[PDB]
């Protein structure tokens, strides 16, 4: 078999409720 | 989206003979 | 209340191995690594205390 | 095969006695 595994993503209804792009690591005292 | 491969090789455990590779 | 207590200073673990030929210890290890046979023990009392 | 590991009581190994058992409970 070569099935592909996605991610579980706690569900708000039928939709898995993935989320937005928040991979932000900028603090920058300035 | 589908980015993975569940390749079976047919640590381990006695109660089941099923393992699974994952290709990324 | 009255007497004093114990006071541990050092603890060591001792373990003695049977000197076994590496030729047969590998074989014995090969058997015991098999799925079919594995050690199984049961508590002698074997009871649920309430 | 594994008879070479057993003490010899003559021309024959000292084997047998299928007592590889354990049964220990309060009962």
């Amino acid at each position: 078999e070569d099935i592909n595994f996605a991610s579980l993503a706690p569900r708000h209804g039928t939709r898995p409720f993935m989320g937005t792009w928040n991979e932000i690591g900028t603090s920058q005292l300035n | 989206v589908s980015s993975s491969i569940g390749l079976r090789p047919d640590g381990r455990s006695s109660f089941t003979p099923n393992q699974a590779y994952l290709t990324l | 209340v009255d007497g004093a207590s114990v006071r541990f200073d050092s603890v060591n673990l001792y373990a003695t191995f049977f000197p076994m030929a590496h030729n047969t210890a590998s074989t014995l290890e090969a058997m015991l690594r098999n799925d079919t046979h594995d050690q199984s023990f049961n508590d002698y009392l074997s009871a649920a205390n309430m």
